């Protein structure tokens, strides 16, 4: 199993 | 815009390196 | 040095020997050329690829 960098989904005001 | 929700872990590497339903180890 | 970088996680890494002779390839080994000889189409190409 090869290592991953996972980044966990937010969500934020955009304009 | 649409197909992810927050809370979703996304994966933003090896991405060349790995198959669906593969198992990985998330760092 | 393949060993070390054998989990890159951005792209592929390759370490590899000067072929024996100049000249005749870039590395050793075998060179083969798969050919389209009935125009099977670019998909179909990259399909028995």
């Amino acid at each position: 199993a090869r290592e991953v960098d996972v980044l966990s989904v937010k969500t934020e005001p955009f304009t | 815009s649409e197909g992810l929700q927050a809370g979703d872990k996304v994966i933003t590497s090896s991405l060349a390196a790995i198959r669906p339903g593969a198992k990985v180890i998330p760092r | 040095v393949n060993q070390h970088f054998a989990n890159l996680d951005d792209g592929a890494i390759m370490a590899v020997p000067p072929p024996p002779v100049e000249g005749l390839g870039n590395s050793g080994g075998f060179a083969l050329r798969l050919q389209d000889r009935a125009g099977l189409g670019r998909d179909a190409l990259l399909a028995a690829r």
